[PDB]
């Protein structure tokens, strides 16, 4: 048994692509992220999503846009996709001016807080660091 | 008839918990490269979890870091699929 | 050459 | 030809990060009891990620806590599949 | 696409079933966990897995147990399964006398420390609390 | 009566 995917629309795809960071953070500019953002745009267009690209948002702007997007009526949509491209730590992504908790962004879409997405797949795709450990690997 | 408020999320992370994530300065991050590729190849063919397992395999086997620092040289990466979904997901 | 996020 | 040392692990958590896990004192925990029921029905039929998705559905829909204390009454649970697998897993 | 599952053996299934906790821990007896442990034993025996049930181990016996199983030669086996039944917190499972990091147990099986299990699936089934949050739910 | 882990 599987999710109903034949609503009138597949849903939103929100791509938040943060490349350039305030000197206050001491985070370096994420060269190459623009290629990822473009590639995700065509990928999810071809999957019949309504794709919105956002670039270099502060943490305040990330919170505002995600709360806004959670207040829209998704009744005609099958799903929701959010793609975050930024620096991060465990449980954290970076706005251009600092960290936000992942939970802060996703809690907007909880089954009880976004009622037009209850019962529907909510995908978050996070390209960001989850800490500083390094995987040496092993020869097969 | 209730369902959990945390139900029906899926978190597709680029890397395992506690780890660096790796990015090529010209082509983009290993994860998004691999995800986009596997979505183009398999979206009409495979359930989404299976697509994400192809992405895991692609990043695990095809990519390796370069650094002049021995600490950061020849390092690997494995994405982390976290599924609270209750049903299968096909894009076709 | 390889960058970290 | 190297693979990540974190590759090919799979973590089937009874509940979402940060959450209680619920147990029935006569029949067992919701998760183990749903996981055995789905593994008995579908191990000869479905890839393990899809058996785990049915375990998510069963726990999320069929279980709800009971407490005289209202703080702990009528509460719910969603398991959490954490996959670093690089391939599909079948038991047949 | 699919793991090789037709080695001579399917592999071990270690079940660690912790029910009774020392007074110092403040943890209460885990009524019902003997049903889980019997159920998993029959389920995995039926998948042709070699099941070792282990009851009421301390944190030290757990890590000693896991070190030992990782030092075994798994060349003829397809996969590995570990079931933890106990109290816990985020990243922490409880031995009968106190907490032990999950990473401590799983690092034993890492691709480079258990070379007979490299490229084979390592299953960890954890029945334990991950914190003290309550899911109120949303009605359908 | 349900119990917590």
């Amino acid at each position: 048994n599987s999710y109903k995917m034949d609503y009138p629309e597949m849903g939103l795809c929100i791509i938040i692509n943060n490349k350039n960071f305030h000197k206050s953070t001491g985070m370096t500019s994420r060269s190459g992220t623009d290629v990822d953002a473009a590639n995700l745009r065509e990928t999810f267009r071809n999957l019949k999503y309504e794709v919105r690209n956002k670039n270099d948002l502060t943490r305040e702007e990330i919170v505002e846009l995600m709360r806004d997007v959670s207040k829209e009526d998704h009744s005609k949509r099958s799903s929701f996709v959010c793609v975050l491209l930024s620096h991060g730590e465990e449980g954290i992504i970076f706005g251009t001016n600092g960290p936000v908790d992942l939970k802060k962004i996703t809690n907007f879409f909880r089954g009880d807080r976004c009622r037009s997405l209850t019962g529907k797949p909510k995908l978050f795709i996070i390209q960001a660091c989850r800490g500083t450990e390094l995987d040496c690997g092993i020869e097969t | 008839h209730k369902i959990p408020v945390e139900a029906d999320f899926l978190y597709a992370y680029s890397t395992a918990p506690g780890y660096y994530s790796w990015r090529n300065s010209k082509d983009g991050s290993w994860f998004i490269q691999s995800l986009c590729a596997m979505l183009k190849q398999y979206a009409d063919k495979l359930e989404f979890m299976h697509i994400l397992t192809r992405v895991n395999r692609k990043v695990a086997t095809e990519f390796e870091s370069f650094s002049f620092d021995a600490t950061f040289h020849a390092k690997k990466q494995i994405p982390c699929i976290v599924s609270m979904l209750t049903k299968e997901l096909y894009f076709y | 050459i390889t960058a970290k996020d």
